[PDB]
């Protein structure tokens, strides 16, 4: 199982990375950037520049992104509950940053969803796969719970593999 | 009464060789040393305040000993782990701690640091929540890293003080192992990002994989990319605009020495312990990329690879603070840590032919080579055990103890002459 | 970023990816930097493209709706909005939306009324829906609009705006007696009462009637009874302009205030009216000396002393007036209501008079003794008001501040004045948390019990289905459990901001939420559905928040429950239950308490070898290392979780095993226990027929009753310490040591 995700993973990497790439190019924050190294599940280059934008806790944190570590997932969760109720302001990329710690991207009361119309649906796929719940959940009804929350264009075939394969029973 | 003491240790003897396993010797030992450490600690003349240290400095050392010996000693060789590639890094890291004996004891000697590190009281009156800096308004984001991003300005003072009990106090209890009450702290405290940053102390098992323990685990846990974490921690530590018991956290974490403002008032136990900790990062480091465990992304940062020996450490330490160092029973303390005690046993024996000033001392040496020839027979030299028990007996005469005399006769013909 | 930072990045992907389908599918991600650097005709070419390749995507097409909603085009925007919703139905707030602008742009079709029935019923009687249904109507006519109101008061009588448009309504057709009877009827709701602006529309509608022609012309006999209204309302606007509004808008009120009393008091008589002035008299000072305490919390230490001093010198006048004459009103609400302030007025004065006399030692007596003269009266208009104003007709200066009692509140009288007041604010977790901190500082502890049995009567203290956490298996427990917590929590946290930067001291206006909101939403949702004030529609919604939580306030799985926080409701119940005299209620605390023992001592046995406890995911009640179990501590909660588990067995019927427990240590608490339940034994056996032998056995354990009640008193009277740790009141162990020898 581990063997199989890591290649599913690598290879998603492989078709999403000149979009996230490109991007990169343009943003204009070091914070978005962290994210979109994130996007790409390089979890160390988001870690560096984390380190180099001097934000180091942030930096640390990222270090557990693909440990599926529930503490953490809990941990992250709560504290986007707290900013969610009050939180005069916080940075809209650091919330997503929690919001992948956290273990339920979209899933959730902080939600990515919206990044659907930013980014390629593989993209976001890639965040469930990598982030998401990788030891609880099999290859199969991971991707189905990110199926569930999102509907692929009809046309698209490796969108109809990715429903073949989620699709099991 | 207190002028019973020597009885306390005499006592202990009889029920020993009188139920005819000797660790049970040392561990009274000490427990006695603590029962007397206590006595004349709690109400007593100023003059009883040295000598209460002096007797607590003696229980550690009974105790530290008993530890090392138990180890070296009990040592029944038990089967050896046989490891794949495809296994984590914990099993490699557990394969390392039962192979190297030598890093073990570094383990057992910064485990009984631990044991004895003063911790702070709890602080009383902490906040509702954190950098509640939100008030004032101008935290645009929430985040620990917000006012690293720009000036630190951002942060209230009020909120800096508080960081600072905080980061003080979670300092306090990493050094004294206190890990799981440190992790406690961080969560009730509304310190979420700083107790995750805790969570990456453990190195990754899967109890699938790593067979070999799937009865303490059920579940995976620790983290796969750990030589990043480490360079990741270790970078935050020398970020500084962060509270410097912060930067001491993290450098601890990474094996690495905390900086000035903070490591100035470590002592010899403290200091010694951190660079203990030191020695065993960086060897087990260097034992993961030996057997190359370790993935070439994550060497990030340059960190020391130059493991010390324990026998250096102690000299650089000892050099850092002599006063302490110098401290005689504090000497017995690295003479058992190095192995070479029968070496001082003998030693001080020569002394005595600024060793009969202080009281404990000739007491100390003389039940620790009673203990010690019991335990390992041949231990010490058997002049030398003649020569102890002599000159200690002829102090129990002193101090009309006569009693009791019979039991330390117990190890030589010589006895024979009384 | 600027144009050349947009304009460039055309030729980073254009390099990446030439094909016209990929060249388009990025227009979205193109046009989502032009929305950012103000480029509406360019970013809509764009964001239109990879709609032309990326016609289902319900994100792309709503991005361009909002869009042509900045372009104020209302035929695109709309139909934008209607394919991102026929799409994806989950997009709630797009068919309010859709619903919003149809009604705004054009009535006429009957489009915009369905949009308008659907936006109705995915958001259940909403702000926003009654404006909508308003706007719609809008497109001679009065009438009909009169009746929308109305209609729409039935079911929602609570709603704030919709009660204040009956008053401009009535008002619009100037017949304002109406609309001062209904604002007049309205004063009896609870919920409109605490509502800031209401009671500003309420503060209008009456001045207009006075000064009104309609007011004279029509008769001087009821002229009274609205003006009760007036003063009425300026206390609870002043209640809620002083927590809200900022430090000049609640000055300005106060002036309001004092031109209203003194113009009342000429008139006295001996009914409602002057009864009213009364009770709001002290209210008047009792906010004002919040109001003062407020500028000084900002301001300097001297001015702060001074201040506070003044404060004190308000509170005071406020505690000192007499309950009013409650009798002396017409109707069983109304009076009962006058009542209801009063309470409020004694109990948040007098905390406020306590916390400000804790200071010193008879702090009071020198604030009354310095600033009673009548230099103070000046001092206090000095600082409150301009001097400007004409102090002739300000009541501040006329007031005659005769004899000032000087004397601190009792705790037994501060007690029944909290209880009384509960429903002052609606019983706002705000009020409660207050008081219970409040209370956090002083030696007697509040009957949270009997403040819920005011609130939720005919809660079950506990029910039967504890087995699910379905909510309506909610019990006074669980409240009880709750607010504990609440201001358990409460008090850590602003414990950790003056760290970083008195707590008791702030008045309970000028304080902000207490709580997280989080808890405030639980509250408030199990308040809306016991009383019966919730929405049909949203009463799923409100019964799974209140779902939520009740696994932690049971301590079920994935508590989000410090160990300290759970030893405390644990001891917190026991000798909350050990005081109370029935059965019933001991057993059910009793249980409650052993409960939580029983799930403390797992991770106390883990703390007791000095590991580390599993943090939790975003718990309920906020984790604190200011309270962290230490192994100092452990063997004490060992032993008085003990006691708990002895003093159910004894509750169940295990005498036995109770007293084998109770025997083992040696605490005056078992002491009480042993006694209580030894003479029992004696009680019932000591005057029937039976054989004398057994007679004889029966006296014996009245003999033991005896020795343990004098060992008792005689550790009572010894030490201080074990005076608090008495189960019981002290004069309560006499009582009956004095009934047990006289047996």
């Amino acid at each position: 199982k581990k063997e199989r995700h890591c290649r599913l993973t690598s290879w998603i990497v492989s078709q999403i990375g000149p979009e996230i790439e490109e991007k990169i190019r343009n943003s204009s924050n070091e914070i978005e950037q962290i994210f979109l190294y994130l996007l790409l599940n390089d979890v160390v280059r988001a870690s560096k520049l984390a380190i180099e934008s001097k934000n180091g806790h942030l930096s640390v944190l990222i270090s557990y992104l693909g440990s599926n570590d529930p503490r953490i997932r809990d941990l992250a969760e709560l504290q986007l509950q707290k900013w969610s109720t009050g939180g005069c302001s916080i940075d809209k990329n650091i919330s997503k940053i929690y919001k992948l710690l956290s273990g339920s991207p979209f899933e959730g009361l902080f939600s990515l969803k919206e990044l659907e119309s930013e980014f390629s649906w593989l993209c976001l796929l890639n965040l469930t796969l990598c982030y998401g719940q990788i030891d609880e959940y099999s290859l199969e009804s991971l991707v189905q719970s990110h199926l569930d929350k999102f509907s692929l264009p009809y046309d698209d075939p490796i969108g109809v593999i990715f429903q073949l394969y989620a699709a099991n029973e | 009464y207190q002028t019973e003491r020597f009885t306390k240790f005499s006592d202990t003897l009889k029920e020993f060789k009188i139920e005819q396993d000797p660790f049970n010797i040392i561990r009274e030992f000490r427990s006695a040393a603590g029962q007397l450490a206590l006595d004349l600690a709690n109400s007593g003349d100023e003059s009883n305040v040295i000598s209460s240290k002096d007797w607590e400095l003696e229980a550690r050392f009974w105790h530290l000993v008993e530890l090392l010996l138990v180890f070296r000693n009990a040592d029944l060789d038990l089967d050896e782990m046989e490891l794949h590639p495809y296994n984590s890094r914990g099993l490699f890291e557990k394969k390392l701690m039962q192979d190297n004996k030598q890093l073990y004891q570094i383990w057992i000697v910064m485990v009984w640091l631990k044991e004895n590190t003063y911790v702070m009281e709890r602080p009383k009156n902490v906040p509702t929540s954190k950098w509640l800096s939100i008030t004032s308004g101008g935290l645009k984001s929430c985040d620990l890293d917000f006012p690293l991003r720009e000036n630190t300005n951002v942060l209230d003072v009020k909120d800096k003080e508080e960081d600072h009990i905080f980061f003080k106090y979670i300092y306090e209890l990493i050094l004294a192992g206190a890990i799981d009450e440190a992790l406690e702290e961080a969560k009730l405290s509304d310190n979420i990002s700083i107790c995750m940053i805790l969570c990456g102390i453990q190195e990754y098992l899967n109890p699938v994989i790593d067979t070999q323990i799937a009865n303490e685990f059920n579940t995976q846990q620790g983290i796969k990319k750990h030589s990043l974490w480490r360079r990741t921690v270790y970078s935050l530590s020398q970020q500084a605009g962060l509270d410097p018991y912060e930067r001491a956290i993290y450098s601890y974490l990474s094996g690495a020495i905390p900086n000035q403002e903070v490591l100035q008032y470590s002592d010899w136990e403290s200091d010694l312990h951190i660079h203990l900790n030191q020695i065993l990062q960086t060897e087990i480091e260097n034992y993961l990329l030996e057997n190359n465990q370790v993935g070439t992304d994550e060497l990030i940062l340059p960190l020391p690879s130059h493991a010390l020996t324990v026998q250096e450490v102690l000299n650089r330490v000892a050099s850092r603070h002599p006063s302490e160092s110098e401290h005689p029973i504090r000497v017995l303390m690295a003479s058992v840590i190095l192995d070479s005690l029968p070496s001082v046993i003998h030693s001080s024996v020569e002394m005595l032919l600024d060793i009969i000033d202080k009281p404990y001392l000739l007491r100390i040496v003389t039940h620790l080579a009673i203990c010690l020839d019991i335990i390992n027979p041949g231990s010490v030299e058997e002049v030398d055990k003649s020569k102890l028990i002599t000159t200690y007996i002829s102090l129990l005469k002193l101090q009309g103890l006569y009693e009791n005399i019979p039991i330390y006769a117990t190890f030589l013909n010589e006895s024979d002459c009384l | 970023r600027s144009k050349a930072d947009v304009e460039r990045y055309i030729a980073s992907v254009q390099g990446s990816t030439p094909s016209p389908r990929q060249k388009s599918m990025k227009g979205f991600y193109f046009a989502k930097l032009y929305y950012e650097a103000k480029e509406y005709d360019l970013a809509k070419k764009y964001i239109c493209t990879y709609i032309n390749v990326q016609e289902r995507d319900p994100k792309a097409h709503r991005f361009l709706g909002l869009l042509y909603e900045l372009e104020e085009n209302t035929d695109k925007a709309v139909e934008c909005y209607r394919r991102s919703v026929e799409l994806n139905p989950t997009q709630k707030d797009l068919v309010l939306k859709i619903a919003e602008l149809l009604c705004k742009n054009d009535v006429t079709d009957g489009r915009a009324k369905y949009w308008l029935e659907r936006a109705a019923k995915l958001f259940p009687g909403s702000p926003a829906i009654y404006k909508l249904k308003e706007q719609l109507l809008d497109c001679g006519g009065w009438n009909k609009l009169f009746d929308l109101i109305q209609s729409e008061l039935y079911v929602r009588p609570d709603d704030v705006h919709v009660n204040i448009r009956l008053v401009e309504v009535y008002r619009s057709t100037k017949r304002l007696k109406d609309a001062v009877a209904h604002c007049h009827e309205a004063e009896r709701n609870i919920a409109l009462r605490s509502s800031l602006e209401w009671n500003s529309c309420v503060v209008q509608t009456l001045k207009e009637y006075l000064e009104s022609l309609q007011c004279l012309e029509s008769d001087k006999s009821d002229w009274r009874a609205t003006n009760t209204d007036l003063l009425l309302a300026y206390a609870n606007l002043m209640l809620l302009t002083l927590s809200t509004r900022d430090v000049q808008e609640s000055r300005e009120l106060l002036q309001s205030f004092d031109s209203a009393l003194q113009s009342v008091k000429s008139l006295g008589g001996n009914d409602e009216l002057s009864a009213t002035f009364l009770e709001m008299k002290g209210h008047f000072y009792m906010h004002a000396g919040s109001l003062l305490l407020k500028m000084g919390q900002h301001s300097s230490n001297v001015q702060w002393r001074a201040l506070s001093e003044l404060a004190a010198l308000c509170y005071l006048i406020a505690f000192q007036v007499p309950r009013p004459k409650i009798k002396l009103i017409k109707g069983e609400a109304g009076q009962n209501l006058l009542e209801m302030m009063a309470c409020d007025r004694l109990s948040q004065s007098g905390h406020m008079l306590l916390n400000l006399s804790r200071g010193k030692q008879d702090f009071l007596k020198e604030i009354v003794e310095t600033f009673a003269n009548k230099s103070g009266q000046s001092a206090l208009y000095d600082a409150l008001f301009s001097s400007q104003s004409p102090k002739d007709t300000s009541f501040l200066g006329s007031d005659d501040i005769g004899n000032i009692d000087v004397r601190e509140p009792e705790l037994e009288d501060l007690t029944r004045y909290d209880v009384g007041a509960i429903r002052a604010h609606n019983g706002s977790l705000q009020h409660l948390t207050w008081l219970g901190l409040q209370w956090n500082s002083l030696p007697a502890l509040p009957g949270i019990r009997k403040w819920l049995k005011q609130l939720f009567h005919h809660l079950p203290h506990e029910t039967s289905r504890l087995e699910t956490n379905a909510p309506e298996s909610i019990c006074i427990l669980d409240l009880e459990v709750f607010l504990l917590g609440v201001v358990y929590t409460s008090h850590l946290q602003l414990k950790e901001k003056c760290n970083s930067h008195q707590p008791l001291c702030l008045p309970l206006p000028v304080c902000k939420q207490l709580c997280t909101e989080r808890q405030k939403s639980w509250w408030d949702a199990v308040c809306t559905l016991i009383h019966r004030k919730a929405v049909p529609g949203n009463v799923a919604k409100l019964r799974l928040l209140v779902q939520h939580e009740i696994n932690t306030l049971r301590a079920q799985e994935k508590h989000g429950l410090q160990p300290a926080l759970l030893v405390h409701w644990a001891e917190c119940l026991q000798k909350t239950g050990s005081g109370l005299n029935s059965f019933y209620d001991q057993r059910e605390y009793m249980g409650r308490s052993v409960h939580y023992w029983k799930k403390v001592l797992p991770l106390l046995k883990i703390i007791k070898k000095k590991n580390s406890i599993p943090e939790p995911i975003d718990p309920l009640f906020k984790h604190f290392h200011s309270v962290d179990i230490q192994a100092s501590e452990i063997v004490e909660y060992e032993e008085d979780a003990h006691i708990t588990f002895a003093i159910l067995d004894a509750v169940n019927g295990n005498i036995e095993d109770a007293v084998t427990a109770f025997e083992s240590i040696k605490s005056v608490v078992s002491y009480w226990n042993l006694a209580l339940i030894f003479h029992r034994k004696a009680e019932d056996i000591e005057n029937d027929a039976l054989s004398p032998e057994e007679q004889e056995e029966c006296k014996n354990y009245l003999r033991k009753t005896r020795d343990y009640l004098i060992k008792i008193i005689d550790d009572s009277d010894s030490n201080l310490s074990v005076v608090k740790k008495l189960p019981v009141p002290l004069e309560s162990v006499k009582e009956m040591l004095n009934s047990v020898m006289q047996e």
